[PDB]
RNA sequence: ACCUGUCUGGUUGAUUCCGACAACGCGUGAGGCCUGGGGUGCAGCAGGCUGUGCGACGGGCGGCGGCAAGCUGCAGGAGGGCAGGCGAAAACAGGUCAGUGAUGCCCUCAGAUGCUCUGGGCUGCACGCGCACUACAAUGGCGCGGCGAGCGGGAGUGCCGGGAGGCGCGGGCGAGGCCGUGGCGCAGCAGGGAUGGGGGCCUGGAAGGGUGCCCUGAACGAGGAAUUCCUAGUAGCCGCGGGUC
């Protein structure tokens, strides 16, 4: 089994995704990576653009894992 | 004016410390001051010592410790022993004594090794 | 400027050699200094026990440590061979340092 | 929120063909290039970072232009202010100019090397004829 | 004095009366790390708290051995998911793992002569506790070895399907399978 | 040098550098864009401001030296800018820093009198501790 | 249905490797005393939690 | 011939001891011992050094056993089986004649089985096997910043170079890693670094040796039957230094 996940945008999941972290409480950057079939690198630089906007705010900053969460 | 010196020591990680009736409270390990530490296992083992005398003991008392020797985490040890025997240093020579015995039983019953040396040693095999 | 140098491997040699010396040398001057004891330097050898190799890795560590004291002041040289003479019936080796 | 994202390209060719390889268009620039036979890691961290392309980009979000910015980078480096020692075939035996060999020319020069030997009876390319270890290394127990 | 500088140890209960003895929840460092000899003293490894008889747990396989300071790092991550993610204590949602994770009966062979049975064996408290510590610390490494999931998630994943009992979980479905072999020879 | 450690580390760096940027006292080698930067390094230092970043790096080393009242050169500071050589199938032995940059990046800070020589070692001078001193009144 | 058993005597351990220990178990608020084989590492004043559902 | 002593039982790491005893007394070994390790008393002197002592005996207490030896838990305590060292009698057709100006005997001694020189081999390779190394990656790898050991205490410096390396002065050292952070992001992939090509050097009289640069980028995605080692600062991981040179 050979896995490369899509390190594209194709202006339908980042909708997409916005409205799943809207629902979930806690999501992380390896998750959004394997409920979608995105790169976590292009998901890490996704919910750091969520965070830029008032959509989640940042959790803890750390290299090993970046958290978010849903704001308010 | 007055001034203890204490040292606490883990594996081979030696660590001196200095009390001294400063202005304010103040822990500069290693040339470093507490809350600047960047390694915050460091300065969590400094703090929990804080919290368990209480921040009332600490009232003046600037410690100037300084640690060599070791590696990352037998440096954490050797500081956190002798930060608390300078602590108890200071009460035995320039405070109360009854205090200090009030501060020694307090810190033994929380932890053995904040007072007393680990034995513990690197004792290797042969071949 | 003095500095009476001496080294020996054995310990209990080396310490009735300071002993006497300093019986001898509180006889001469009260601003001697007293015996410094300077690092133990100690070498170690290992060495493999068969003169084949039919057995285990047994390995054999035999040991040498050689002490160093030292002595510092200054005197006369008729004082510096005065203690010449005396550390004489001594297996201490003797090196001294005029500066 | 897509229209204001910015940061990593909505479309991208999944392979590239340049100098008769495939290189994928998911990879980094950097890291895409090396795919190249003749191309290293480093000697694409050379190539990049003295054409100018942005290494924070995909390479098939890679236009055209700087796509031709880079071939012409792998194919003469020396133009591109590469230092000689960073060369895969330089001071040659027959021309004697440092050279930078990419692609087929590394087993066409490595074919010509054992075609040549073969007829000089040089006894490394008849060990590397029969696949022999020809280095300093030893046969007896590994390489079997 | 807290866990992590959050996490209060007071407020966790432990429900279970046979390992209330052996899980260790008297505040004694706010990092997991105490470097203390209890291990000598024959029973002390119940006097060591439970997340860093957790931690000692995770840094395993070879290529970890010994890297508390990594693991312990990648459980304070793992925390702030956890707490997160569902309100409780993550201490609480940690020993709520482990009673849940601890086979009560096991099997195993017992014979005074040369010929030995299968037979069903009660669990001891304090070996419930060693080997539902090692469950979850295998689940949490065999799930995130090769795969997008990070060690700080998997732990936040499998503390979370422990506590709450449900297949996804590697412990339960590990200590039940052991509690169904028991039942197997008994 | 006691208010040197009461700001933090890696803030002081790029202000540090930044500061060395900016008054131009220290000068880009040729091949600086590709320096292994020691022969254990696999690939050149993905930053492009990295030669500023370690001359920040290597004056703070100076400074604290100068702290602890000890003399550094060029050979012993390349032994703190050595990692571990992955040395293949052998072990990954660690292997010294590359000394070459190291000693042109400290000429240039002889040529801003930040590093004055004493004897056949540099030393700081007092204009370096001038000039650290409206730094960490910044930060 | 588990039943919770204090035990206060140990005796007589047993198995191949030695690890299995007969003890004599309480139970709380019956106070039924049975013997009953515990694997693990155990001491007199603990509790341990029977599932057998027979005895 | 032999047996008892040298043991019914209990005990101990110990034929260690308690005890009953046709045995009684001894002796080796065991222990005691010697060295290092931790705690501090004094003394001397200047990554602090080294002399002299003290400190633990299983002493105290509780329960078993009671002529008991002892076992076991706790308190006190720096410490309650620390690591080494020497190591009995008897053996073995164990290994070493290739450590020997240790050697009997046999064989060789001028076309030598002597010595020495040069070249080659001991490094050959369809293959079988032992022990290790590096791995199969995300608990990772790579790039910077920050913090960084002990044994060993000789070495750094300035200049040239991209590196290896070079040159000139010359009392004189510190690791993987960890932390912070950037990239990659489950891919035979920036895992892995095998093999091979081209160049630069070091040592040496002489490279198949070592090192450095670029490139090529193998198997290997967790390893069959089997099988080794290990109880706490230990296994493991991780480097460093010394012997060889």
């Amino acid at each position: 089994e050979a896995v490369r996940r899509s390190v594209t945008v194709e202006a339908d999941v980042f909708s997409k995704i916005e409205r799943d972290v809207a629902k979930a409480s806690l999501v992380t950057a390896p998750s959004v990576a394997e409920k979608f079939n995105l790169n976590v690198g292009v998901a890490q630089k996704i919910l750091e653009h969520l965070c830029a906007g008032g959509v989640l705010c940042c959790l803890s900053r750390n290299s090993r894992l970046r958290l978010y969460s849903r704001a308010q | 004016e007055k001034k203890v010196i204490a040292i606490g020591q883990k594996k081979t990680a030696k660590a001196r410390s200095e009390c001294m009736e400063g202005d304010v409270f103040s822990v500069t390990v290693n040339n470093v001051p507490l809350r600047l530490l960047p390694d915050d296992m460091m300065a969590s083992k400094l703090r929990d010592i804080i919290t368990r005398v209480g921040l009332k003991y600490f009232e003046n008392l600037v410690f100037s410790i300084t640690v060599r020797g070791g590696g990352p985490v037998s440096k954490i040890y050797a500081v956190r022993q002798a930060f608390a025997k300078s602590l108890v240093a200071y009460y035995g020579t320039y405070m109360d004594e009854w205090t200090r015995q009030e501060i020694r039983s307090n810190l033994l019953s929380f932890d053995k090794f904040t007072l007393v040396a680990d034995p513990r040693r690197a004792e290797p095999k042969k071949y | 400027s003095v500095d009476i140098n001496l080294e020996g491997t054995s310990v209990e040699e080396i310490e009735k050699v300071c002993r006497d010396f300093y019986a001898y040398a509180k006889t001469l001057v009260p601003d001697m200094g007293g015996v410094k004891r300077l690092q133990t330097k100690k070498g170690k050898i290992t060495t493999r026990r068969s003169p084949c190799g039919e057995g285990t890795n047994t390995w054999s560590r035999y040991r040498i440590s050689v002490h160093r004291r030292s002595f510092s002041a200054h005197l006369y040289p008729s004082v510096l061979e005065k203690f010449a003479t005396f550390l004489k019936g001594s297996n201490v080796e003797i090196s001294l340092v005029i500066k | 929120l897509f229209e204001t994202f910015t940061s990593e390209p909505a479309q991208i060719q999944h392979i590239i063909r340049m100098l008769n390889t495939n290189i994928d268009g998911s990879r980094r620039v950097v890291h895409a290039l090396t795919q190249i036979k003749g191309i290293g890691k480093r000697m694409s961290d050379a190539i990049v970072k003295r054409t100018g392309v942005d290494a924070s980009k995909r390479m098939g979000a890679l236009s055209a232009s700087e796509l031709e910015l880079l071939q012409d980078g792998i194919q003469n480096p020396a133009k591109y202010g590469i230092p000689r020692w960073m060369f895969n075939h330089q001071f040659d035996a027959v021309d004697g100019t440092d050279s930078h060999l990419i692609g087929n020319q590394i087993d066409a020069n490595l074919r010509f090397y054992i075609e040549k030997g073969k007829k000089m009876k040089h006894i490394r390319v008849c060990r590397l004829a029969r696949g022999l270890k020809v280095r300093g290394q030893r046969t007896k127990s590994n390489g079997r | 004095l807290l866990l992590f500088d959050k996490y209060s140890r007071d407020e966790v209960v432990v429900n279970d009366r046979s390992l209330k003895n052996y899980i260790f929840l008297r505040s004694l460092s706010s990092y997991p790390h105490t470097a203390s000899r209890k291990g000598s003293r024959q029973f002390g490894k119940g006097e060591i708290p439970i997340e860093e008889r957790f931690v000692c747990g995770l840094m395993r396989r070879g290529r970890n051995s010994g890297k508390k300071r990594l693991a312990m790092a990648a459980l304070r991550n793992a925390f702030i998911i956890i707490n997160t993610l569902t309100g409780k204590n993550p201490l609480q949602v940690l020993v709520d793992a482990l009673v849940n994770c601890g086979p009560r009966e096991d099997c195993a062979r017992i014979g005074k002569g040369g010929a030995m049975k299968r037979t069903s064996v009660d669990v001891s408290p304090l070996r419930r506790l060693n080997v539902a510590i090692f469950l979850v610390c295998k689940g949490i490494r065999q799930a995130c070895m090769k795969s997008t999931k990070t060690i700080a998630e998997a732990i936040a994943d499998e503390l979370i399907a422990a506590s709450r009992n449900s297949p996804n979980s590697f412990g339960v479905k590990k200590k039940d399978e052991i509690e169904r072999m028991a039942k197997s020879n008994r | 040098m006691k208010e040197l450690f009461m700001v933090r580390a890696d803030a002081l760096n790029e202000a540090l550098a930044g500061y060395l940027k900016s008054k131009n006292i220290v000068k880009l080698p040729e091949n600086f864009d590709i320096i292994k930067t020691s022969h254990g390094k696999q690939r050149a230092p993905s930053d492009k401001d990295w030669y500023y970043k370690r001359a920040a790096s290597i004056f703070r080393k100076l400074l604290i030296a100068m702290h602890e009242e000890k003399r550094i050169g060029v050979k012993r500071l390349s032994r703190k800018y050595g990692c571990a050589k992955n040395r293949g199938s052998r072990p990954s032995k660690h292997v010294d820093g590359s000394r070459g940059h190291i000693r042109k990046i400290m000429q240039d800070l002889e040529r801003a009198g930040l590093i004055v020589k004493d004897g056949n070692y540099r030393k700081v001078s007092d204009m370096g501790i001038i000039e650290t001193g409206q730094l960490i009144s910044q930060i | 249905q588990v039943f919770l058993g204090e035990v206060m005597q140990l005796y007589n351990k047993t198995g191949p490797g030695g690890s299995i220990t007969l003890c004599q178990l309480k139970l709380e608020d019956t106070g039924r005393m049975l013997h009953r084989a515990v694997i693990g590492p155990i001491k007199i004043g603990d509790v341990v939690t029977l599932l057998d559902c027979e005895r």
